[PDB]
């Protein structure tokens, strides 16, 4: 009986490894057929159309105190901006970056100024003495609420002052009507600092004097708003990845319009006839206005892949080839 | 036990010769079937006719 | 208005609330699990306030399938369990849901699990002797009716067989109410109790609460307080005398030790929580009986690594009136029930309460067994014939007293095949008063082993 | 041959379908030593399976405010920072079914024997809760092990947990492999109530030990009904931690269907050591003996999930034989005394008995089976109904009287009876006695015919 | 573009790369040290990814003189060692550089030292007995041809005298190829072995890989994997039967603990690494005989403080087919080779493998020595005479057996000046059969010390 | 530079009854922010009629152990 | 493109002294000294020497040799 079963299992492993071999030969031939078929631009357009039609058929990073205090600070910045002007706003953003540098350097002052307290008057009086001659009154009026509120860490004050200096600078783009231009330049700088891994790692210079990175941007890298945003960000970089920081600037800039960014991957050159439908279906899916950061690449040939938030919808000849080849018996 | 182990070793040799002859015969047809199978899968991976 | 889960790390869950809506300590919070066969409402107890409107919670049910940012609603009150006459003859879990008939308890009066122990003004010491009919218990460790009794012992030294025998002896004749808490006990013995109480028809007066060891640290903690707050209802609101069995009370403090590191407490000596004596005290003090209303607690205490120096056993020993104390040394000699005669102790064992005839005999047996343990080192190496005629006579008495403390228990029917026995206290004292004065040195040493008193000793000796 | 070989792949190709539904993606932000932390995944469940890009799976054990502490269940060498991680939409689960009988599998329920793919019946979540007190039944029918020193003196019933604790090289795997082999005379009946299915969970065994056990089961025909869940010591502490739950879930599926199951865990001290490694890489504070605090709730949640079910649940059962290695033969150690308190009995295999010719080497004093004479046929309850107490009293009397110059007439008779019983309970490996031969063998001793 | 050093912590070096260019695990990374007399190229192995494109590396040379911010170049492959038939007869460090002439082997086929162990489909159990010609080994601890063997022991009991005995027993007449891994043992022994193999003419068929004590923990662990990679090539590609001596494999797990405390992973029991049983597993499983091709390992395992419960000995004990537990106690008697008969064991000591007579004899010897070790507590106090006659008869032959397990080894000649002896298995079984049956109780105990077989026992008994 | 040192000194020197508020509570400890003039071993009182000992003073908080009825403490309670 | 590469080389082209930032019980931590070697001998103002063991991202963990009583915050280390 052990011999009879040994023969049956030997036969079974022969017809099994036969099926593994026939499957491997069939998948590798089908991969050659689809890789040839994907060479026509009409075949790529048919694949993205089949995906688009299928899709047609188908502060939150901060702790509570810092979140609530940032929402209250932004609610006062809305009031400041309502009576602001571009020549005032550019000075407000530079002055708010200057105090963010001061807090980042004088870490004793920052540790005291970020002290979570309801009777916050001594902290306001410290800030009044230190700043009232150095900087304009409208920044003081905004830093009074920035200091009087409660922060979860001594970092989150600096993170709120930096974010407010970024908002004040974006507001110039929003009032002048350059918002689409500054967004396109921030995505351009975000893709280039992601494809240029030497200069962006050298721009992460928070171990070095920041003015060297400001001069590096002035030499290597335009709308003066986008240059001011990049220079403000590298000044205050505090060990974040430079490309990931610029992407987070672009995410804030689109979020000011109420929209969200879907990164998109394709064979090459997704035509505007595709882009208008793709924006419309993404908007229907996620319930928001959208913008597409087209990251075309030949390795993911055929179909369309998209990522937005944590989620993805990923239909491509490569991703479906892996799905077919892994599914062999 | 030794007689049954000799019968089992003989059965294992008869299996090794049978499976060698079958494995060559079925691969002869499988080489022709693989073209039709890959043609069918090139459609199912693309998600359309090819 | 409701909160949300922020962080999940084993049974401990952090929950964030709006500024004004932070729940008080020990509130029950409900959160929903929504995946497949795991889909349940989850009950969390608020263990700490972390600041920033965060609270840290211990989950009463497994956190598997729980998602960050799920909604959490506070119940507004602590965990509460059904209390009343109608909980007798049912089986409940730590949350107070009936296992036998889901939803049974939902129309009852519900009492909060957490309450303060009775005030010191309400306490009086208990001195009534409980008679169990076990030779070793009634002689050397006499139990207190209304006291806090215990059965200490290492792993596997038979504590659960002894507690099931103690249920069968006391709760069978007892005219009041009984509660059984299952705190991290083996579920097989929880079911063998449940069918045995149904067959003996005792189940009509017994409420069982089970939080067995397949359950997460939240319920292994809160089950002991849940069963206890059913016993505290029968004590306070009805004034009918209560028995409260607890196997195994160590698992309360162990489950506390398992969460303590995730709760961000620093570990103490041998890795317990630091709150050990304050958690255990806040439980054990509630089990006391106030004047005019007895609770006869019977709690089996596990002893880690058999080490009676271990902080949990060593802290538990303060809370007790009679501590039976099992050991693997006595068990390995087959002297089941495995009670160590020299470690085990009782506060009622004094000649003012038990009477001089009992007290003298208990002390003469302890003196003999103590001299025998002083002599076992000499006997193992130099050998018995070396000893004095008085010491060698004492050894031949101690070897008989050791075996005559063993008994055929009614719960040990499966261990021994023979039916169990009850030895009256008067016969226990007479038999050990004879043994200590040598009146049985002519009987073979084996004749005393497993035997239910003098009538059975005579029938066994004449069978050899 | 050729028509089925082509046809199976034609049915596969015809079934192949688009994956164009969305999924969440995280990215690994820290990885090494068999752990990874995954950024993102806003909706991942606790103990969800995660798909890493190398095919390898992990489990989300911690969920922080901005990071997920995943344990990797496989070849972590291919994991690095910045690569994408997809959620599975599945709490930690393994495939189960009748197709596992006769296979050697990873703790993910995928084959390593090198035979074909396993035609799994369903998935089962690894963390489905134990049958509650009202769902269980009294253990009342025996597992015959064929070993006189167990079946007559520490009996194992269907729904028992019997801890085969001992020192290194004392026959712990020999007792359990003999127990699994003995079930063939019951399996061949084809009756689902007598028929016992087996699972042998090898945790941290060397791969040639697992291949030795496999061929010992093939020689006795036990691979007809035994699954081996092999976590050989080569694989990461994720698999070595998980293997007991994969054995327990594969077992539970037959148990709940009304089959009888036997699980052997070889060895639970190496699962406790793997869970220590996993917890210390995740940086949880160690408790005592450096183990995690919840090392009890590792073994209780494992072992308490095997018991005999009520007739309202098909009346199936699962019987656990956990094994523990006692470092320097101390029974009073932390992990030993946890598993001794979770299980229903001990077979403490003393290495000193094993050397002095007493093999299987059961230390009759400390070893016990708390189900007792419910896990025996009536004839064994007759002939052996006190045999453990007679042999422990014999070992006490033989320790005491080892130096007495003379002995009483009854003391002599006891000390000369015990030597007949100890020689009667010796047994060579691979000699399983049928219960009908065991009851007669014990009858010679306890009635004094050997005197 | 390439990486830069960020942090240095003794032999552990944290290096950052560009966003995309981050290396895999176990890649070799070159760095430069540019100070004076210690200027060296530095080989780093990537152990972890810390995030933010940082990778934590283990240095294979001492890091002294390494500056922060120096350039680090990824080689894009693991540490690779030369393999080939031309590897035999040379001496290599962990990195596969020849010590004798550094230009050698750079043109050979190089294999990465990190490889998956053979899949379970290719493993089979090995049961063929290896004839060593040592009485205690061939009787009580029979070694397995193609198995794993270990020599456990304290400090200075003879683990390396047994290894250089077994090199003379096996590796001289063994037709295959031998590899010797020096893992953290004395450089002095590495020379006295290398010049001995050159004199015995065995060197022509062995490769030595040395990672001796003076080396930093990175190479003191990776040497074992490098030597094993040379043995895996002789096993797989050349199809040879291999011997693989590894002295001392405890230094593999010790160097793993030292780097783990520098990688900053939390300490396990007694301050070993976590992953102790996974680092030891991932070494010890590669060293196995697949179905077609044998690899006879032999591993000296140190035991720290003679504590046989220590996590490293206790972990490695599972991987072995035969273990020879050397002892301080037996060494103190002068009973070289110092093997403790009751602790040592072999998986093939079964009557189905060694035969009925050999198994029967080995169990009679072990029973006699077990009874003697269980009398040692009385012997230590009273001496031999106070025992019963049946025990005193046993102990007289137990002392004769305990001494007749000693032998004059071929390696012992450098210490004692006396020649070595070889005893065939048949004569070993016959001599212990006669000893346990009691044919030699009339010879004095001093007749049995350090003697090879019955004819030499007779010659020594005549000399007294 | 020097102005920040003078202003921090004047802030710390700037420090009816003093009020704190509970920021953490657990296991019999309650951390109290505020109370700048608290002394080590000072009896604090909490609004439920509870007492604590102020046994530890940190840079921004006071680690007060709680003497009884500890369940009655909450984050945000006014401590005198 | 080439402007970025050249700018990266220029930043790379751009008797240093550190300061003690912590001292206690036999060890001291030094800020600065970006070009210090591991196990470099460091000298403190009191003529005391130390060994640069743990070279962190922003600090150098020095073991002090001899009278660590003479070491304190803000001392220049060279």
């Amino acid at each position: 009986a052990q011999g009879a079963q040994q023969i049956q299992l030997m036969r079974q492993q022969l017809i099994r490894q036969l099926r593994t071999g026939l499957g491997a030969e069939a998948v590798n031939k089908a991969a050659e057929i689809v890789r040839a078929h994907v060479a026509d631009p009409q075949a790529q357009s048919a694949t993205v159309d089949r995906f688009l039609s299928e899709l047609e058929q188908m502060t939150s990073r901060l702790r509570a105190a810092s979140r609530q205090s940032l929402a209250a600070l932004v609610e006062k910045f809305d009031s400041v901006a309502g009576g602001l002007d571009a020549d005032g706003l550019t000075n407000l953003a530079d002055e708010l970056a200057s105090v963010a540098k001061l807090l980042l350097s004088e870490t004793a002052l920052n540790k005291h100024l970020a002290e979570p307290t309801d009777d916050s008057a001594p902290k306001v009086r410290l800030l009044e003495r230190l700043l009232s001659d150095k900087v304009s009154a409208t920044t003081l009026d905004l830093l009074r609420t920035a200091v009087s509120n409660r922060w979860s860490t001594e970092s989150n004050l600096i993170d709120a002052v930096e974010h407010t200096a970024r908002l004040a600078l974006l507001k110039r783009a929003e009032i002048a009507g350059e918002v689409d231009e500054v967004e396109e330049q921030l995505f351009r700088f975000g893709r280039v600092l992601d494809a240029e891994p030497r200069l962006s790692a050298l721009l992460s210079d928070y171990t070095t004097p920041a003015e060297g990175r400001v001069a590096l941007l002035d030499k290597a890298l335009v709308n003066q708003t986008a240059a001011a945003l990049l220079s403000q960000t590298v000044g205050l970089l505090r060990g974040e990845r430079a490309d990931e920081a610029v992407i987070d600037l672009a995410e804030l800039a689109v979020s000011r319009r109420g929209e969200v960014v879907a990164h998109v991957s394709a064979a090459a050159e997704l035509s505007d006839a595709q882009r208008t439908r793709l924006t419309e279906v993404l908007s229907r899916i996620y319930g928001r206005p959208v913008s597409v950061q087209l990251h075309v690449d030949p390795e993911l040939l055929g179909g369309l892949s998209i990522t937005v938030g944590d989620e993805v919808i990923d239909g491509s000849i490569a991703s479906r080839l892996a799905a077919a080849q892994t599914g062999l018996p | 036990r030794a007689q049954a182990s000799g019968e089992v070793a003989q059965t294992l040799t008869q299996a090794d010769q049978q499976l060698s002859a079958q494995g060559d015969q079925v691969r002869s047809g499988l080489e022709s079937s693989v073209d039709g199978l890959s043609a069918k899968l090139a459609s199912r991976i693309l998600g359309v006719d090819v | 208005t409701a909160g949300r889960v922020v962080r999940i790390t084993g049974p401990v869950v952090d929950v964030e609330f709006p500024r004004g809506s932070v729940p008080e300590l020990f509130n029950a919070l409900h959160a929903e699990i929504t995946f497949g066969a795991l889909a349940k409402t989850l009950t969390l107890e608020v263990a700490q306030h972390l600041g920033d409107s965060l609270v840290r919670c211990i989950s009463m049910q497994p956190t598997d399938g729980l998602v960050r940012g799920v909604e959490v609603t506070d119940t507004g009150a602590s965990i509460s369990v059904p209390v009343g006459d109608g909980v007798k003859g049912h089986v409940f879990n730590a949350l107070g849901d009936c296992l036998d008939d889901p939803g049974y308890g939902k129309d009852f009066e519900h009492w909060s699990i957490h309450r303060k122990p009775p005030a010191f003004s309400d306490l009086e010491p208990r001195t009534e002797m409980l008679e169990t009919g076990l030779k070793v218990v009634d002689l050397l460790t006499p139990y207190v009716r209304g006291g806090k009794i215990a059965l200490f012992g290492g792993a596997g030294v038979g504590k659960t067989v002894l507690i099931q025998e103690m249920i069968n002896r006391i709760a069978r004749n007892f005219g009041g109410t009984s509660v059984f808490a299952g705190v991290g006990e083996r579920t097989r013995e929880g079911n063998d109790l449940w069918v045995e109480l149904a067959d003996a028809n005792v189940l009509k007066d017994t409420a069982l609460v089970f939080g067995q060891m397949d359950e997460p640290p939240g319920t292994r903690m809160r089950v002991a307080l849940s069963a206890l707050t059913m016993a505290e209802f029968f004590r306070d609101e009805q004034g009918q005398d209560v028995l409260l069995f607890i196997d195994n009370i160590f698992r309360f403090t162990q489950a506390g030790s398992e969460v303590s590191t995730l709760l961000g407490r620093m570990p103490s000596a041998v890795g317990y929580q630091p709150t050990l004596a304050d958690e255990m005290g806040e439980l054990q003090e509630r089990i006391t009986s106030t004047r005019g209303r007895s609770i006869t607690s019977m709690q089996a205490v596990y002893v880690p690594a058999d080490d009676y120096t271990d902080p949990a056993p060593a802290t538990t020993f303060a809370h007790l009136d009679a501590t039976t104390e099992l050991s693997r040394a006595v068990f390995s000699k087959g002297i089941f029930p495995a009670v160590d005669p020299l470690a085990s102790s009782s506060t009622i064992l004094d000649p003012a309460i038990v009477g001089d005839e009992h007290y003298r005999v208990a002390q003469e047996v302890i003196r003999i067994l103590q001299r025998y343990k002083d002599l076992q080192d000499i006997i193992a190496i130099l050998g018995i014939d070396e000893l004095s005629e008085e010491d060698k006579q004492l050894v031949n008495r101690a070897r008989r007293i050791e075996r005559f403390l063993s008994q055929n228990m009614m719960a040990a029917e499966q261990f021994t095949g023979q039916p169990g026995s009850t030895v009256p206290l008067k016969e226990t004292i007479e038999a050990f008063d004879k043994l200590t004065k040598g009146e049985f040195d002519h009987l073979p040493e084996q004749a005393f082993f497993l035997i239910g008193g003098l009538d059975d000793l005579a029938k066994k000796a004449e069978s050899l | 041959s050729a028509a089925d070989i082509e046809g199976a792949i034609e049915d596969y190709v015809s079934s192949f379908s688009a994956d164009t539904e969305r999924e969440e993606i995280g990215t690994v932000i820290d990885a090494g030593d068999g752990i990874a932390h995954v950024e993102g995944l806003p909706s991942v469940m606790t103990q969800e399976l995660l798909e890493f890009p190398g095919g390898v799976l992990g489990v989300a054990l911690n969920l922080d405010e901005h990071s997920v502490g995943a344990v990797i269940l496989g070849e972590f060498e291919k994991i690095e920072e910045g690569q994408q991680v997809k959620r599975t939409g599945e709490v930690l689960s393994v495939p189960v079914g009748d197709a596992f009988l006769g296979r050697v599998v990873n703790p993910l329920g995928q084959p390593i024997d090198g035979q074909g793919d396993i035609a799994a019946e369903t998935r089962r979540a690894l963390e489905l809760q134990a049958p509650s007190v009202v769902q269980r039944q009294s253990v009342s029918e025996p597992l015959q092990t064929g070993i006189k020193a167990i079946d007559a003196m520490t009996p194992i019933g269907r729904g028992q947990r019997q801890l085969i604790i001992g020192d290194r090289k004392t026959g712990k795997t020999a007792v359990c492999v003999d127990t699994i082999l003995n079930q063939r005379e019951a399996w061949l009946t084809g009756d689902p109530k007598q028929q016992v299915r087996c699972v042998y969970v090898a945790i941290g065994q060397k791969g040639t030990t697992i291949a030795s056990v496999k061929r010992a089961l093939e020689e006795g025909g036990a691979m007809e009904y035994t699954t081996i869940v092999a976590a050989p010591a080569s694989d990461a502490a994720g698999f070595k931690w998980l293997a007991p739950y994969t054995g327990s879930a594969i077992g539970q599926h037959w148990m709940y269907n009304g089959k009888h199951v036997l699980i052997v865990f070889d060895d639970l001290s190496k699962q406790a050591d793997a869970y220590r490694a996993i917890s210390l890489l995740l940086r949880r504070p160690p408790g005592r003996e450096a183990f995690p605090g919840d090392v009890f709730y590792l073994h209780s949640r494992l072992l308490e999930r095997c018991a005999k079910l009520s007739d309202e649940l098909g009346g199936g059962s699962m019987t656990g034989l956990p094994i523990i290695e006692t470092k320097a033969n101390d029974i009073s150690a932390f992990i030993p005394t946890n598993v001794i308190s979770i299980t229903d009995g001990q077979c403490f295999l003393e290495s000193d008995l094993f050397n002095q010719g007493v093999r299987p080497a059961i230390n009759v004093g400390v070893s016990v089976s708390r189900v007792g004479g419910a896990a025996q046929i009536k004839a064994m309850k007759e002939v052996a109904g006190s045999l453990r107490l007679d042999l422990s009293q014999y070992r006490e009397l033989e320790a005491f009287a080892a130096f007495a110059s003379d002995l009483d007439a009854a003391s002599k008779a006891q000390l000369d009876r015990g030597a007949r019983l100890v020689e009667l309970l010796k047994q060579p490996q691979y000699s399983p006695l049928a219960v009908e031969e065991q009851v007669v063998a014990i009858f010679l001793g306890t009635q004094g015919h050997l005197d």
